[PDB]
RNA sequence: UCGA
DNA sequence: CATCCGTGAGTCGAGG
């Protein structure tokens, strides 16, 4: 409903959503931008987001 | 902005406003050019934006009848014979009649030349019609245009699109330190300057009794004396410089209706919206790519394109609940080095210089007696310095603003100066700037050939003619035939002929090309002024021939050919350019879109009261807007963090931005963004 | 000349003679 | 296939002089004279006014009672003032004139080492009751130095800094007669044209141009 | 790089300089550090130069239509108060220099700078995401400059001459260094055809094999060529390792070179290579002698001759209507044709009368800028002006602009000119609107997986079979196939497979399938490949920007939207048609389609068109009712002759369009099915942008289309 | 084979991209190491056990990102998803 | 601040860096120094040649792989320093199978060949080759039509004379930021020379040459300047 | 009202 | 297939 409200006919969107008790799972670009979360695209996805970088064992302090 | 700017604003025709229509309600039928507009409303002059076609200029010869319709003058033709008798006609009245074009050839008595002539008819339809059926004819060729439209030389050679901007931009020309008249004119430059009311016209005839920079006094014939006071260095509505100067010397016999002293953008009572520059039509090492403009340092070192700008800064001392604001020279925790340019009151002294961040009006207000910091209490006992209850609320110079303080206007409730309820001392400080033209300043001509200053080369770098004269301005060739505004080229050719002078060959008779050329022009002095009235004036034949008669320079050498071109030397390599470059003079107007005003930037600053977003506007030191369309560009790139940053810690995260600043100044790492306060607003607006 | 009415500088005009009425 | 040391002839005129240089390498003259032209117009030493001060005036934007012009136009006319000074350090000129009549560059009082070269220069038109007391400061520099630099130094509020066009050079050009005849008679003849501001001679201008350039190209001869 | 003003930077890096100000003890604390900056003490300028070391910034330029409207740069300090911009990104921002203003945004967080330097750096985004074409290329003065030196002038001085008599061979140089010293003396022209031995340029592929046997050319190996001195200099920029090009550099030529460099050579080579070109063009644009005078703009010799011919043809038409033999709708319809033809003849007059030396033409015929239709307007005549209705005015503007249009001519031209600006302002609001809807429908569309693994794809008409024999490159090849990846092995007549499955289509791989004779390939599509959320990587294929496989996480949906909405301004069907399709409205045309295939039974009446169809396979006669204003579409029948209009007895396939107009896609759905209606939409959409010269790869359109059929209705609960 | 990469084009991105699965991954890869470096310098002053310092010679006033982006090219870092 | 002089090297050529010049002098020094190195330095090259078995050009020389054309070109790249201004003559004769080089040339007294390993022509068996060379001194570049009468009219061939010992020179002018001023010019120069003289030397001669010219102007008064 |  | 009410109708900047 978030992505729907911020598009068009916002008053129509809300009246319907509040009656249906619609729960929004915050998984989408528009949805994530609004609440300020990392958008589920690009460097935002976990596949790239949770990266552990370490020096090679070969690389050692002088 | 300039005199013409005002005049045109008095003759605007707006469809907006109460009783009229809204912008959204206006379809495509209202805006475009209607057949009735001829001689009544200009078809060219109208804004470029979303206001297009809804704002129009009233045509030159038109006038308003007691019933609120637009009458236009037409010459009366009895029976094929033009009569000097003139009657004004309304739109619907004209339709019932049949009108001849103005340029239709006429006998020395008044009769037509050809039976069938060009004829204007109802519904904007045209057809050849026998002379027996000719009722009226147009007063003048330039009848359909407006005031600002008629100052565009060779208008009939420029497409409506660029001709449109041509008119709109002349109203944006900025008054220089001193003004030159255009080498090439249309004749309208005279009557416009006078009627503008921003020059000084003599009411009754007589002799200049005494002249000063301050005023001119005239002794009439009947004995009475009328003195005219000169407006000297006054701020306009748009921060330009309205300054008038006396033309006549003491003891000049002046007749009534004569300009005795002109103002901004006016030379000898003529509209002087710019300077006459030496142009060269060639691409130059890319520095003029995509409408950019290259300038000669001469233009800086001789103030050719220099203008004066005045700002008005204000502040007031009010009655507060903690006492009253008092303007004073004593400001808490400020050295005597900063206060140096102040008087005893707390005002800056006239003539002093001011930079941004400096102090103009020292004002202090009693701050709320809140418990000062236990950690600042502690700091005040060590150094034993007692805190003052007055907070610095002084008037400081806005960022970017600078120059000399050229006047102070103090109003005091104490001095019986009637102030609004609650104000004690009110100060005004006027600072003037002598802005030398620079990179990024928008330049333009009359043909809608706009452009910003790309680069200003040293005078020696400039491509120069044979006799060592460096050109002034280097326009790009590419951006000419695309715009269909080749009048700027015509002006340039006539520009060179008007600079070098000319002399047609009378031996073996008057040449056939210069047969329609009036006697007065068959011989021309160097730096002479001419008129090319719209839908009249110079024709392509006469122009080519004048290029053949271009008088040689002081060294007896001709400098350009009959093609109009000449051979230039690259001031950088020294070697001559391989091909002939077109060289001449073109009138260039400094437009009021200067970088010094337009440039802006902001680290942090103020914030929106509700949304906790930054404020907006250069006047508010506000941030830019990263709109919906810019968000997409981010997402499409897939730069989630940057996008997250911009819409969080850079915007409305109350706690976020603060810790960002701290992290930066401490040299640490940027923390993780929190919840947008803006979003919190929404959830409170939904509840 | 173009406008020989006020006492203005002489600006020479390529023209057909315009004498209907001044601006 | 020929070797001859080059000459440097001269054809004169009071304010401007043509220097002729030959015989030079083929297609060398153009880039040779330009090197001079870009030296003259830029870095030739001279002198002009830096700052001024007028009685009753605190800033550039006002009018002195009884004078036809305002300070701005007055300062603007003074841009065309031709001066030559020997004093390497700044000096102070003077101009005071009252009552009716015209004031000019001749009415300036140049101290020891300073000479005005155009006395007929129109400055202001003082009408009746009009008085004008001015104080002019002249320095030695080269090229062009904007007024704006003077004010931040510590100059008092009375002073009004003025732009400085030190370059005593007016207009410079050249032409080349390249004998391209198919033989070992192929050479280039250079004709340089220099015109000054009657502050220095065209010759002396070319001299200071050479002294400069010589000190520059000499660094290409020193060994590593 | 970008020219970031000294005053601008100091406010952007304000707390970054304050950091280093209290560092180097220029200020005792953070408070004083602030005061130093605001007062602009002379110290900070030395400090700021350090702080902005390789610290990228963003240059935005509204309106931001596609993702190239915002690009990163390495900030360079500069005296002045204006942002300095690189000439090549002008095409991306759609930005001229008539007073444009660009926003600047400074990335702070560690990741932000990384997203700036890597993703959004201008030297990485050379190609358009919409077509894979190079946007950062020689554009104006650049192209004209190069087209200059690369032109072969026949009789120019220093040209190669054969030996004859007592004089040997003239115009043969040992090395490029020699020919350089020739033009300097003045013997050689930089545009004249000569012969030179080269040592640092690989010869053409055709000549290297002849001279080396593909022994692998080497820097030092010599060879003789027949070009101009200019063309040599240009090849020193490509530089080595690239086969020599001996042509004149039209824009289409240089476009290919970069595009080829885009494929093979890495990104940093292309970036540096394209930078050199800009320099060369500008330097030579200067000495190109391109100049506009009244002289170079010339009125045709047959000006009044040609116009008097058609004015005579017109007065005949006028008199033929004066007797009332001609209909009023016919009269103007003929007058339009008379003058439309006249203008063409005026255009022809110019091209021949104009020397190719003429800078007006030199610019036009070199792809630098400008249309010849403008040149016709300028020196020949304006032509037909448009009515408020849009129809072309019977009256023509016989005057060119050089001659000076008549008073009454200017007025009516002005009329059209303003309305042209009016609609130009309105479509932008319509285009931007369509764009924002397009974005919303396709946000959840992201590259999530590496591969769907379905074998489903869709057929691509690779090439048409030419009637006489051989074949013809289909006109949809570049937009429908070149970026796709195969979903089924492509075999010719033999058992020999040409291109495998799981293989990207490239330029040579198309030629391998084109010379093999196979004219139909099955390829993976966004439409076919089904993944849970969004789409997989394989089916989408080669990312138009990268020139390689799309990365896992690319927001292809929004990019697709931008790619469609960006050029949406240049339309006359027109733009409304695009909306009408994407909004799935029951069209204005409403052209009927055959429900069941069979033999066609035309039974026209003058008052009404009726069409009956006898089912091919038994069936019952199906009949439609049509209005005579529409007309039957010339469909390509079994006869292989498309120009055959619908006739009785003809054979139509199922769903075949009966008359001209547009078929209701909803009917196409119920009749021909889900897959078919997708393919109709894609190409009906494409047919709109084809007309106005716009090339969007079918990929982007499909993404949106896929998001339309994601739902099904409920018949029974 | 090319001309010397200048400024922010260095290290050349093509050779950078080869040591990573995609453009987007390279970003987080680099920055997360850049953070480690900047922590190291700030922690070092008052904190032991910091992330290991620059595995290459730091240029004079070289930005933390600019340091990290080089060692990636030097393959001295390990890559995990 | 007084200007500096720098050098980045290669055996045959090198790049020179001049900075900081007073603003607007990079281009004042640029093109002028180039035309000096390419034209104002004296050397020696080939004016004309003579081949034994040649009566016209189109036919190749009896026993040689290369055409008449491709041998002239190779000879144009021959680097030679003659001591006397007046034209000298050197002979090159070789027969049998093998390859003729510049080490085979028989030079007069005071005349030195600096690239004895330069390829010239590939001779085969029973391949005879006798050539008469004409060497003069001069400056820059001289066409062949101007040398159409410098040999015996029994096979005299006019050749392009590349006297100049400097081969090719290019230059770029960037801006250095001195003090607060970013206006100062920095001059980068690229110079490639023959195997005769080092570029480092070629500049000093090209530099000393120009100092003489500007002497004429300076001689009059030696007024004012500062370094 | 103006600028792209 | 045609009416009545409700909902859309490009971006960014400037100023007073
Ligand atoms: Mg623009
Ligand atoms: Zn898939």
């Amino acid at each position: 409903w978030l992505s729907a409200a911020s598009f068009q006919e916002t008053t129509r969107v809300l009246t319907d959503a509040a009656i249906n008790c619609r729960s929004d799972k915050l998984n989408g670009l528009k949805e994530n931008v609004i609440i300020g979360k990392l958008i589920p695209a690009g460097t935002g996805i976990n596949r790239y987001r949770n990266i552990a970088v370490q020096p090679t064992e070969e690389a050692r302090a002088a | 902005n300039n005199p013409l700017s005002g005049l045109t604003h008095k003759r605007r025709l707006s469809a907006l406003g109460p009783g009229g229509l809204s912008r959204e309600r206006a379809g495509l039928e209202v805006r475009d050019v209607h057949p009735s507009h001829y001689g009544r409303m200009c078809p060219i002059e109208t804004p470029e934006g979303p206001n297009i076609g809804l704002i129009g200029s009233l045509s030159v010869y038109a006038r308003v009848n007691p019933f609120g319709f637009i009458e236009t003058p037409y010459r009366k033709v009895v029976d094929g014979v033009v009569s000097d008798e003139i009657v004004y006609l309304t739109a619907d009245e004209e339709d019932r009649h049949v009108v001849a074009q103005a340029n239709s050839p006429i006998d020395a008595d008044g009769r037509f030349v050809e039976p069938r002539v060009l004829v204007r008819r109802k519904a904007g339809e045209v057809e050849y019609v026998p002379s027996s059926e000719v009722d009226y004819m147009d007063v003048s060729p330039r009848q359909m245009v407006s005031v600002a439209t008629a100052m565009i030389p060779f208008l009939e050679h420029d497409d409506a699109n660029r001709a449109l901007m041509g008119a709109n931009m002349q109203r944006q020309a900025v008054p220089l330190v001193r003004s030159e008249a255009p080498l090439v004119g249309t004749g309208m430059e005279l009557r416009a300057a006078i009627d503008a009311g921003d020059v000084v016209v003599a009411e009754e005839s007589g002799v200049i009794e005494e002249v000063s920079a301050d005023y001119i006094t005239v002794m009439h014939d009947n004995g009475t004396r009328r003195t005219y006071r000169m407006r000297k260095f006054a701020r306009s509505n748009h921060g330009t410089c309205a300054n008038q100067c006396p033309i006549v010397d003491a003891g000049d016999r002046v007749e009534a209706g004569q300009v005795i002293a002109d103002g901004p953008c006016t030379d000898d009572g003529e509209m002087a919206l710019g300077k006459n520059l030496l142009v060269a039509i060639m691409p130059w090492e890319g520095h003029n790519y995509e409408d950019a403009i290259i300038l000669s340092n001469r233009l800086v070192e001789e103030d050719v394109l220099t203008s004066i700008h005045i700002e008005e800064h204000e502040i007031d001392a009010r009655d507060t609940k903690l006492g009253a604001e008092e303007i004073t020279r004593d400001i808490p925790n400020i050295s005597d080095e900063v206060l140096a340019d102040l008087d005893e009151r707390g005002i800056v002294r006239i003539g002093a210089e001011v930079r941004d961040g400096d102090i103009l009006v020292g004002k202090v207000t009693p701050k709320g007696e809140t418990e000062l910091t236990p950690e600042e209490r502690l700091l005040r006992a060590i150094f034993g310095e007692k805190a003052r209850e007055v907070r610095d609320t002084s008037l400081k110079v806005p960022h970017g603003e600078s120059g000399k303080v050229i006047g102070i206007r103090v109003f005091s409730r104490e001095d019986e100066d009637e102030l609004p309820a609650g104000v004690n001392e009110l100060v005004r400080v006027y600072v003037a700037q002598k802005r030398k033209i620079s990179d990024g300043d928008k330049l333009a001509g009359r043909h809608g050939n706009k452009g910003v200053i790309g680069k200003i080369l040293p005078v020696e770098d400039m491509p120069f003619l044979a006799d060592g004269t460096p050109v002034d301005i280097i326009l790009n060739t590419h951006g000419v035939p695309r715009r269909m505004n080749i009048g700027q080229i015509l002006e340039t050719h006539l520009g060179w002929c008007a600079h070098s002078g000319w002399k047609v060959d009378a031996a073996k008779g008057v040449p056939d090309w210069a047969a329609r050329l009036p006697d007065e022009l068959l011989e021309a002095q160097p730096n002479a002024i001419v008129s090319t009235p719209v839908f009249d004036g110079a024709q392509e034949a006469e122009l080519q021939g004048l290029l053949s008669c271009t008088l040689p320079n002081r060294d007896g050498d001709v400098l350009v050919d009959a093609d109009g071109k000449a051979m230039l030397f690259d001031g950088r390599s020294g070697e001559p350019f391989p091909y002939p470059v077109t060289v001449g003079y073109m009138y260039i107007m400094k437009l009021h879109h200067l970088v010094d005003d337009k440039i802006h930037a902001r680290s942090t600053g103020p914030y929106s009261m509700i949304t906790q977003q930054p404020l907006g506007g250069k006047a508010q030191f506000g941030g830019q807007r990263f709109g919906e369309m810019e968000c997409w560009a981010m997402q499409a790139y897939g730069a989630a963090y940057t996008l997250q940053e911009l819409l969080t810690i850079k915007s409305d995260d109350t706690v976020g931005r603060v810790k960002v600043y701290e992290a930066i100044v401490k040299g640490e790492n940027i923390p993780e963004p929190g919840i947008p306060e803006s979003f919190k607003v929404l959830l409170k607006e939904l509840q | 000349s173009n406008n020989s009415v006020p006492g203005a500088p002489n600006r020479v005009s390529f023209a057909k003679l315009r004498e209907p009425l001044e601006v | 296939i020929s070797q001859r040391p080059t000459l440097s002839e001269d054809v004169l005129t009071d304010n401007r002089s043509q220097f002729v240089i030959e015989p030079l390498e083929p297609g060398f003259g153009y880039t040779l004279g330009n090197s001079l032209r870009r030296t003259l117009l830029s870095s030739i030493p001279g002198a002009a006014v830096t700052s001024i001060r007028i009685d009753g005036v605190l800033h550039e934007f006002t009018t002195v009672p009884g004078v036809k012009e305002d300070v701005t136009e007055i300062i603007l006319n003074l841009k065309s003032l031709v001066v030559s000074s020997e004093e390497d350090e700044p000096v102070t000129m003077y101009l005071r004139k009252q009552g009716p009549g015209e004031v000019t560059a001749g009415d300036i009082v140049p101290p020891a080492g300073v000479t005005v070269h155009n006395p007929g220069m129109h400055i202001a038109t003082l009408n009746d009751k009009g008085k004008l007391e001015v104080e002019l400061v002249v320095e030695r520099g080269r090229g062009y130095v904007p007024a704006v630099q003077n004010r931040a130094s510590g100059a008092e509020i009375g002073r009004i800094p003025v732009d400085s066009i030190y370059s005593p050079v007016l207009k410079v050009t050249y032409k080349v007669d390249a004998t391209r005849v198919e033989q070992r008679t192929d050479f280039d003849k250079l004709i340089l044209d220099v015109e000054t501001k009657n502050s220095i001679s065209p010759r002396d201008a070319l001299a200071s141009a050479g002294k400069t350039l010589v000190e520059l190209f000499g660094l290409a001869r020193e060994l590593n | 790089q970008c020219g970031l003003p000294k005053l601008m930077a100091l406010e952007l890096f304000k707390p970054f300089v304050m950091k280093r100000l209290v560092d180097l003890n220029h200020a005792q604390n953070i408070k004083s550090a602030k005061r130093m900056v605001e007062r602009q003490r002379p110290q900070v300028w030395d400090v700021l130069e350090e702080v902005i070391a390789e610290h990228p910034v963003l240059l935005n330029r509204a309106p931001t239509l596609h993702r190239l409207g915002i690009q990163a740069f390495e900030p360079m300090l500069v005296e002045g108060k204006a942002i300095q911009l690189h000439p090549l990104v002008c095409e991306a921002f759609n930005a001229d220099f008539d007073g444009d203003q660009m926003a600047v945004h400074l990335p702070l967080s560690a990741e932000a700078q990384a997203e700036a330097r890597i993703l959004m750096l201008s030297s990485n985004n050379i190609l358009s995401p919409a077509s894979g074409r190079p946007l950062a290329m020689p554009r104006l003065d650049m192209v004209t400059g190069l087209y200059y030196l690369t032109t072969e002038v026949p009789g120019d001085t220093g040209e190669y001459q054969p030996a004859s008599g007592d004089h040997p061979e003239t115009g043969v140089y040992s090395s490029p260094a020699e020919a350089i010293m020739a033009a300097d003396r003045g013997v050689l022209s930089v545009r004249a055809k000569i012969k030179v031995r080269l040592t640092q340029l690989r010869p053409p592929v055709e000549i290297e094999a002849e001279l080396f046997g593909h022994s692998g050319w080497q820097p030092g190996d010599a060879w003789m060529a027949e070009t101009t001195l200019g063309r040599v200099m240009f090849n020193e920029l490509l530089p080595l390792g690239y086969p020599f090009v001996n042509k004149q550099m039209h824009k289409k030529v240089q476009a290919a070179i970069i595009n080829d460099l885009a494929e093979r050579y890495p990104m940093i080579v292309v970036a540096q290579t394209v930078d050199k070109l800009k320099d060369a063009g500008f330097y030579w644009a200067t000495r190109s002698g391109v100049t506009v005078s009244m002289a170079d703009v010339l009125v045709p010799p047959r000006k009044k001759e040609i116009l008097d011919h058609y004015e005579e043809r017109a007065d005949k038409v006028e008199k033929q209507f004066q007797r009332g033999a001609l209909n009023h709708d016919e009269r103007n319809e003929a007058l339009v044709e008379i003058w439309k033809e006249a203008t063409d003849e005026v255009g022809q007059a110019l091209r021949e009368h104009y020397p190719d030396d003429n800078p007006i033409i030199t610019i036009v015929d070199s792809g630098a800028t400008g249309n010849f239709t403008q040149t016709r307007t300028l020196a020949g005549m304006k032509g037909l002006v448009t009515n408020p209705k849009g129809e072309f005015i019977p009256r023509p503007v016989k005057s060119s602009f050089r001659e000076g249009l008549t008073v009454l001519e200017y007025f009516i031209n002005t009329h059209g000119a303003r309305k042209g600006l009016a609609d130009t302002a309105l479509r932008t609001a319509d285009s931007g609107y369509l764009t924002r809807r397009l974005v919303d429908v396709s946000q959840d569309v992201i590259v999530r997986e590496h591969d769907c693994q379905t074998e489903r794809g869709i057929v691509v008409e690779l090439a048409e079979r030419a009637p006489d024999g051989t074949l013809i490159r289909d006109p949809y090849i570049e937009t429908s196939a070149y970026a796709r990846t195969l979903g089924t092995d492509a075999v010719d007549e033999a058992g020999n497979v040409i291109v495998e499955r799981g293989q990207d289509l490239g330029d040579p791989e198309i030629d391998a399938l084109l010379a093999a004779g196979i004219t139909q390939v099955k390829v993976r599509s966004v439409l076919t490949c089904a993944t849970s959320t969004g789409v997989c990587a394989t089916c989408y294929g080669r990312s138009m920007a990268t020139g390689k496989l799309v990365d896992i996480g690319e927001a292809v949906g929004i990019v697709a939207a931008q790619s469609i909405g960006e050029p949406g301004t240049q339309l006359t069907g027109g733009l409304p048609r695009v909306q009408e399709l994407f909004e799935a409205r029951v069209p204005r045309g409403k052209a009927p389609i055959a429900d069941v295939t069979g033999r066609v039974r035309l039974e026209d009446g003058e008052r009404f068109y009726k069409i009956t169809i006898v089912p091919d396979d038994g069936g019952e006669e199906v009949v439609y009712d049509k209005i005579s204003k529409r007309q039957r579409l010339r469909v390509f029948k079994h006869e292989d002759g498309s120009e055959r209009v619908l006739s009785d007895g003809d054979h139509v396939e199922v769903g075949q369009q009966l008359m001209e107009g547009s078929a209701d896609p909803h009917e196409v759905l119920r009749v021909q099915g889900p897959r078919e209606v997708q393919i109709h939409l894609v190409r009906e959409v494409q047919e709109v942008y084809r007309a106005q010269g716009v090339s969007i790869h079918d990929k982007h359109i499909e993404v949106i289309v896929r998001q339309m059929l994601r739902r099904v209705t409920i018949i029974d609960s | 084979g090319y001309d010397t990469p200048l400024g922010i084009t260095n290290p050349p991105i093509d050779e950078l991209l080869d040591r990573v699965s995609s453009k987007y991954a390279l970003v987080i890869y680099a920055a997360k190491r850049a953070r480690q470096i900047n922590d190291y310098y700030n922690q070092l002053g008052e904190g032991i056990l910091e992330y290991v310092g620059p595995l290459v010679e730091p240029g004079l006033q070289e930005k933390p990102l600019s340091i990290a982006l080089r060692e990636i090219h030097a393959d001295l870092l390990e890559h995990t998803e």
